[PDB]
DNA sequence: GCCGCTACGTATC
């Protein structure tokens, strides 16, 4: 069947070039030349994540004979109240070995040789403020210790989190950030969602102003929010039979909210 | 321009 | 200015004949309510002649009032950021959407003048 | 590849004999001739660390034909929630013995005979505050006990911590504190940076008052934010072709800060 | 006057 | 050295 062919592509997720996907991957490469720390900050729907993982998806890892495998870029998401030893334990494994039972001067002891031979340059953190106040010290040994970039991604409560303590609160000062879209790039990436994500039997003309207004007020220009309207949308329209999205059908989804 | 599945660069990843 | 612009109350201005008169004076006409838009006049024969009606470029489909563009601009001063159309627009959408009397007013205010149209 | 070997000599380290450098050893010099303990302080980017560093790398361990060694100066650097155990495994460590499993006691014990064998007359502790509560009492005894000068090296929360056990506080009571550059401090280092550190083809004037201006709103008189900002304006500037920094090349770097 | 390289320092200690 | 945007002093309803 046509349609649940199509159907099954709307629910999935894909990453489009951005400007700020793009941006970031231009400033994170100067950061893994440098060797040097820094943060990436903004709101929680900017698509921080996204543009995080498709840089761990640039610089895959190079296996070579039966050495380990040489993985430049590291990275990671914690658990909540993550502690010393969790952190270690999710490095070892991301770097495919096993952790077996010991103490936490073990931890740490193993952690420094898998970073040391296997050649990592670049550590990313996501949702730094799961970290319990005292990890920072094992974050901040690892970075001056060894030639490893590490990089914090988070929310504004981060800061809120990292200005009580001067020691990290200077590690990790370089911050780039993340904003919303508006004006000429809201519009723009608009005709992207619907010529490169929904590709819809015909056209729906998004980028029209009454479109455009729905979408505004519905979106606040999170592209989180851009991506998640016209999904629920397009599976509307899809699935009550129309060959595009209209003023009627997407005032019903955004009223959602 | 070539846009990614997210799922895909999952399944090539190492 | 050269490359046919104008400043004005931190927003940047571009007009349809402007680039001609790069170096030049000119009188701007402006509406408190909605300075989006300024209609540009200029001396000629000790006369103001009518000139054009300058934008403020990437606004052309937006309305900003005196008082926003002022109130946006002092926050946008206090906290630091760079002076550009957008970034004003910026430091409105967040204060608007997010209350204070004199907001609280102005919509009551606003709604009367509603009603007049 | 003349633009490769920059990045690769500019990504690393340097000591510069600095006023603030030099006050600290000929301080310590008389701590160590007089066997007193005392603490070091300050914000967290003054350098602190290198200071000391260049401390231990003078005053080199002396070789007798097959007794241990004699060493004037050790340093050591604790990990997080350090316990008695985990700062005599260090010392005994870095007087070159492998530590045996054993009670906390036969650390003591073994810890005592190395630091007495190997002649120490100086003890250095940097980030002091990641010691728990209860080890300042094996502190206060190596001190007491040891003809030994304990140097504690922290920033501003260490005195927060030592004003909390009336024994150590009484002890620790002499201080040196590290300070941030001003005025024509700020603006002779700047020069030292530029024909010491750096070493671009031509110069590029960084005192002037243009260059001053931009330097002084981006590092507030920090050594570790003078060094960070010019190292990476000039990996940056020599990947773009120029023998300088300039007015805008540099701006570029300190917005992100 | 004198400025050191980190890494001959670490060469040259003991 | 010259020029659009902020900031302080003074006056009146
Ligand atoms: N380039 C992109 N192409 C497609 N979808 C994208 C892109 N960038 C972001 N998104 C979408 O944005 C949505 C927001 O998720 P994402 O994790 O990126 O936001 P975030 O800022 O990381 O969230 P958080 O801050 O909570 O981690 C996701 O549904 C994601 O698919
Ligand atoms: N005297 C110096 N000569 C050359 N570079 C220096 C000097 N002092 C500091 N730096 C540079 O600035 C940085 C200062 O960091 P350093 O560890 O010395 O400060 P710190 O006081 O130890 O920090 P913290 O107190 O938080 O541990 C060093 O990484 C080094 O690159
Ligand atoms: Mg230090």
């Amino acid at each position: 069947e046509w349609l649940q062919a199509e159907i099954a592509r709307l629910k999935g997720k894909s990453i489009v070039p951005l400007q700020q996907v793009k941006t970031l991957h231009d400033w994170l490469d100067g950061k893994r030349k440098a060797r040097k720390s820094c943060r990436v900050v903004g709101e929680s729907r900017t698509g921080k994540t996204v543009a995080c993982d498709a840089y761990r998806y640039r610089h895959k890892p190079q296996q070579e004979a039966g050495r380990p495998p040489t993985v430049p870029v590291v990275y990671i998401r914690p658990h909540q109240k993550c502690g010393p030893k969790d952190l270690f334990k999710k490095i070892t494994e991301y770097l495919k070995y096993r952790v077996t039972k010991g103490t936490v001067s073990d931890f740490r002891d193993r952690t420094i040789e898998v970073l040391k031979g296997c050649g990592v340059e670049m550590l990313i953190i996501d949702e730094a403020d799961r970290l319990k106040p005292e990890t920072f010290a094992d974050v901040r040994d690892i970075a001056e210790d060894l030639g490893i970039a590490v990089v914090l991604v988070g929310t504004d409560r981060l800061d809120a989190v990292i200005k009580r303590d001067e020691q990290v609160l200077e590690r990790f000062r370089a911050h780039l950030r993340f904003g919303k879209l508006s004006g000429e790039d809201f519009k723009n990436t608009v005709e992207m969602w619907e010529q490169m994500v929904l590709k819809l039997p015909v056209s729906s003309n998004l980028k029209s102003k009454e479109m455009l207004r729905i979408l505004t007020s519905a979106t606040e220009g999170y592209i989180g929010r851009l991506d998640e309207i016209l999904r629920e949308a397009a599976i509307r329209s899809l699935s009550r039979g129309l060959k595009k999205i209209d003023k009627a059908v997407l005032q019903e989804v955004a009223k959602e909210y | 321009i070539e846009v990614w599945d997210y799922e895909q660069l999952r399944e090539e990843y190492g | 200015q050269r490359g046919g612009c104008l400043q004005f109350q931190n927003l940047m201005y571009r007009g349809e004949y402007l680039a001609g008169y790069a170096g030049e004076t000119v009188n701007l006409r402006f509406d408190p309510r909605d300075i989006t838009t300024i209609l540009v006049y200029r001396q000629e024969n000790n006369q103001e002649v009518f000139l054009t009606r300058a934008h403020a470029q990437g606004l052309e489909t937006e309305q900003l009032a005196l008082d926003e563009a002022e109130a946006a601009s002092r926050r946008l001063r206090t906290a630091g950021k760079t002076i550009s159309n957008q970034s004003l627009l910026q430091e409105v959408v967040d204060r608007d959407a997010l209350k204070e009397r004199q907001k609280l007013e102005q919509t009551v205010l606003r709604s009367a003048a509603v009603d007049e149209s």
